[PDB]
RNA sequence: CAGAGUGUAGCUUAACACAAAGCACCCAACUUACACUUAGGAGAUUUCAACUUAACUUGACCGCUCUGACCA
């Protein structure tokens, strides 16, 4: 009851929730790993995962786009045609992070580059303005931010 | 003949029994306890005892279950308690640990069914 | 101002170009990782030719049978030859070239004379008003003897410090002694000229960099320094 | 779940450093081509 | 989507599936000392950092300002993995062309 | 009309300033580990127990036991620490447990609780069936 | 090298004895991945004595922290 003193122990949703960069931290930091071996290129994008996780700093999404292939053309020993040799596919696994401070990112980043497996590429850059936000939103998050507006 | 605690139909798990056993799975060790409804324990099997300890091979497997589980069997019939109650979450009464620590108490003559109490 | 002077150092690192050497456990690690390999996975383009080829033999167009295929792949493997991992550098123990250690990373070190002894220290510079700790980095790489190297520049905090202090022979009110800090930097491409090596800079690993730093140095240092 | 038999190949890069990779043909040494 | 694709099941014997459980009795272990290694060296690092920074702080206040303030030529950084062997530094592979497909 | 609270909030201690920043529960079961540890603290307001759960006097039991006996602790865990290692020494103890298949005497196992851990359960169960609470007052 | 402080695997005001406990931590299975879940393995009282339980009370020894000494 509200007179009583015991009054908002049933309170539960105060404990519930209801990018630009700062000027000591980073925005939102975006890794690139590249590889021809699809085994490798997720093992090390599943190892920074654990690894990021074991640091205490948010992650944002770890998704997939579409595997792009290449194929090589070999020139025929005397002669000047080419041929058919080999069919490569370059996978590339890319994990979200936001949220790294600038005194952690040459630490983090010595770490990546130290333990970078057999023929992969890192790559670190920020990929923002690009960032359009258009995810598709749940029904709960809608009703409360229609209440917004309205 | 004694009345049953119903209720809690809100919350888990119900508490319609007069014994009921828990179980009780640590990095360590897995304990297996037998208690009546209002608290107090009438027996326990728990592996930091050193009378299984000298024959098992582990505290935290299979096997240690089994342990256990027989030797509950066994004091829950020289304790006198024949029907006793398990209400188990989804995952823990899939696991095959599981199943087999039910297998020690139907060897054993534990039933986990209580009877249903005679109104009239 | 204070009594205790100010230095920036650089410790430049250069990254293996070849991975490290396997222990042997990891040697079990790929051998069954292919052994739950064919284990699990059916049968390639290349084995189905190869049992056509075997039943249709047994039962009696193809030239190129797919045993010979491997022995004409397996021909050229005798042909071409792969890089050495060993090099000369690493049979002379040559702690000057790039070509020594080429599995694990080497720190430069470099000969300063200080207090009438040389001392095997890092790259150091004095700190100026109006400049960053990084561009006294950036200023001790162009101070250095012919030197034309590109380095990669991480973060702005320093990665260590050390404070030495003089041996009641210059420790004065006004200049009590030095204090150095250290930052991590990455070795791109570049290389010393052939004028002076062996008086004016050695590079070693973290195993042996112990021999040619300060004890109490040394302890600093591998407070940052890795063998990964 | 479904996949080939991938065997033990290299290739040769640009500057003819050597890294491992799975190939779906026993071709165990590949060096890509000038363009 | 061939059933002749299919390989025959080799039975697994039983002395095999014991090296298969002590490799992987230690596979867990050696891994963990793997990340023992690790979870030192971080942290070696990270009070050798702070205790930098501190350092620093009490040196000079206008340097701090500077020290912990972001680089923005930071993060176009790119870096490949390392190779089985050095490369040779007179190779001239032949001509090839190279295509895509999507 | 408003009234403070006569003891601490149950949540008042989590800090909300950081809650993005906290650890979550991500599981059912470590809330429930919180829970009913939770659930046995003493409150400052009606709870189950208080109407429903058995009172004890604030007195302690009194004991008219034999004094306990004395054993000693470092010497009896150095023989107990190297009787499993040369337990987990063997192959074929080792065998049976990774294939779920070993067993234990139950006989002797009863006989070996009989000495250990005989009196304290006795006398737990004894005290749940009311032998203490009817004879000896 | 000296003067103070400290000591359970990472943490714990865990350890009455019946017993060195709980969590964190690592591997495998699911998953692009995380996470949940299932199945696994790794762990500690620094060492010697004190009528004796004694990681627990007292010493010596050993190992760490701080301050002086040494200092390129």
């Amino acid at each position: 009851y509200k007179t009583k003193p015991t009054h908002g122990i049933g309170k539960y949703k105060h404990l519930i929730k209801a990018n630009l960069g700062t000027d000591y931290e980073y925005g939102v930091l975006n890794i690139h790993l590249t590889a021809y071996d699809m085994t490798l290129a997720e093992s090390y994008a599943q190892y920074v995962h654990n690894l990021c996780n074991s640091l205490s700093i948010k992650v944002e999404e770890s998704y997939a786009m579409p595997t792009k292939t290449i194929e090589v053309l070999q020139l025929q020993d005397q002669g000047s045609k080419m041929l058919l040799d080999s069919v490569l596919t370059t996978h590339e696994r890319v994990v979200q992070i936001s949220g790294l401070s600038a005194t952690f990112a040459e630490i983090f980043l010595e770490i990546i580059q130290s333990s970078l497996p057999e023929g992969v590429r890192l790559s670190v850059k920020e990929h923002t303005e690009e960032d359009f936000k258009g995810r598709f939103k749940a029904r709960p998050e809608l009703e409360e931010l229609l209440a917004k507006l309205k | 003949v004694a009345r049953k605690e119903r209720g809690w139909r809100t919350v888990f798990p119900s508490r319609e029994f007069w014994h009921r056993l828990r179980v009780i799975r640590t990095q360590h060790h897995v304990e297996a306890l037998v208690e009546h409804q209002n608290g107090k324990v009438v027996v326990s099997a728990s592996t930091r005892e050193w009378a299984i300890k000298k024959h098992l091979y582990s505290t935290r497997n299979v096997v240690a279950c089994e342990s256990i589980g027989r030797v509950l069997a066994q004091r829950c019939l020289e304790a006198g308690i024949n029907f006793m109650v398990y209400q188990p979450t989804p995952w823990e009464a899939a696991s095959d640990s599981m199943k087999r620590l039910q297998s020690a108490m139907t060897e054993g003559g534990v039933v986990l069914r209580e009877p249903q109490r005679i109104y009239e | 101002g204070s009594p205790w002077r100010l230095l920036g150092a650089l410790c430049l690192q250069r990254p293996p170009v070849v991975s490290k050497p396997l222990t042997p456990l990891q040697e079990e690690m790929a051998s069954l990782l292919q052994q739950i390999e064919i284990e699990r996975s059916l049968y390639s383009d290349h084995e189905l030719r190869a049992l056509d080829e075997n039943q249709r033999l047994a039962k009696k167009q193809d030239i190129l049978l797919a045993q010979d295929l491997e022995d004409m792949w397996e021909q050229k493997f005798l042909q071409f030859k792969l890089g050495a991992r060993i090099t000369e550098a690493d049979e002379k123990n040559d702690r000057t070239s790039l070509n020594r250690k080429l599995d694990r990373n080497l720190v430069l070190l470099v000969r300063e004379k200080f207090g009438d002894q040389d001392v095997w220290i890092l790259p150091q510079a004095e700190w100026q008003p109006g400049e960053t700790l990084r561009g006294t980095a950036e200023r001790t790489l162009a101070t250095l003897s012919e030197n034309n190297m590109e380095a990669k520049f991480l973060g702005n905090a320093p990665c260590g410090h050390y404070t030495f202090k003089f041996p009641q022979a210059m420790r004065t009110e006004s200049n009590l002694g030095a204090k150095v800090f250290f930052f991590k930097a990455l070795l791109l491409t570049g290389d010393f000229s052939q004028a002076g090596n062996k008086g004016h800079h050695v590079w070693v690993t973290k195993d042996e960099l112990g021999d040619y730093l300060k004890p109490k140095y040394l302890a600093q240092v591998r407070r940052f320094v890795s063998d990964l | 779940q479904a996949y080939a038999r991938l065997y033990p190949v290299l290739l040769v890069k640009q500057d003819g450093s050597t890294i491992h990779i799975r190939y779906r043909e026993p071709r165990r040494m590949l060096a890509m081509p000038i363009d | 989507l061939d059933k002749a694709r299919e390989r025959p099941q080799v039975e697994l014997t039983f002395e095999e599936t014991e090296r298969r459980a002590l490799l992987l009795k230690k596979w867990s272990l050696y891994k963990q000392q793997e990340r023992k290694m690790e979870r030192d060296t971080i942290r070696a690092m990270l009070e050798a950092q702070q205790e930098a920074l501190e350092e620093l702080q009490l040196e000079s206040p206008k340097l701090h300002a500077e020290a912990i303030k972001r680089d923005p030529n930071l993060f176009p950084f790119e870096k490949e993995g390392p190779h089985y062997t050095p490369p040779i530094p007179n190779y001239q592979p032949p001509e090839g062309r190279y295509n895509d497909i999507t | 009309r408003r009234t403070p609270p006569l003891g601490p909030m149950p949540n008042s201690d989590i800090d909300l300033s950081n809650l993005e920043r906290l650890e979550k529960y991500r599981s059912f079961d470590r809330y429930r580990r919180r829970a009913e540890q939770e659930a046995q603290a003493p409150h400052w307001w009606r709870t189950y127990r208080e109407y429903f759960g058995e009172k004890t006097d604030p007195k302690e039991k009194i004991d008219i036991g034999l004094p306990p006996p004395k054993v000693s602790r470092t010497q009896q865990l150095l023989e107990r620490k190297q009787a499993i290692q040369e337990l987990r020494a063997n192959v074929e103890e080792e065998r049976a447990a990774r294939l779920r298949t070993a067993s234990v005497p139950l006989d002797a196992v009863r006989a070996e609780w009989e000495r250990t851990c005989g009196p304290y359960h006795k006398q737990r169960l004894a005290e749940y069936y009311g032998l203490y609470r009817d004879l000896f007052h």
